[PDB]
């Protein structure tokens, strides 16, 4: 009973461990496909100017 | 050409600065989409080191 909430609690901390790591990869990917265009003007104004 | 001109040395300096920051990396840049690819690799290895 008493590791029944230890395993509960390492559960959660392992979870948080790969909701992080994913993040963390995503974001790689991310600058990987994205950095090139990142925080640059909107072109649709322009064009519709 | 003014245009081009007042655009001129400013991508010489692009390459310049960048050729040296291509030869700080042993890897050679060629394509922002490859210097983008560096990049993740460098921050992959970056988290894997710390």
């Amino acid at each position: 009973l008493e590791r029944d909430a230890l395993a509960e609690r390492y559960a959660t901390l392992s979870f948080d461990v790969q909701k992080i790591q994913r993040a963390h990869q995503a974001f790689s990917q991310f600058v990987g496909k994205h950095l090139s265009v990142a925080f640059d003007t909107d072109p649709e104004a322009e064009i519709r100017e | 050409i003014q245009s081009l001109t007042a655009r001129a040395p400013v991508w010489l300096a692009a390459q310049d600065t960048l050729n040296q920051l291509c030869e700080q990396s042993g890897e050679t840049l060629a394509s922002s989409n490859d210097v983008t690819e560096y990049m993740q690799q460098l921050l992959e290895r970056e988290r894997e080191a710390t």
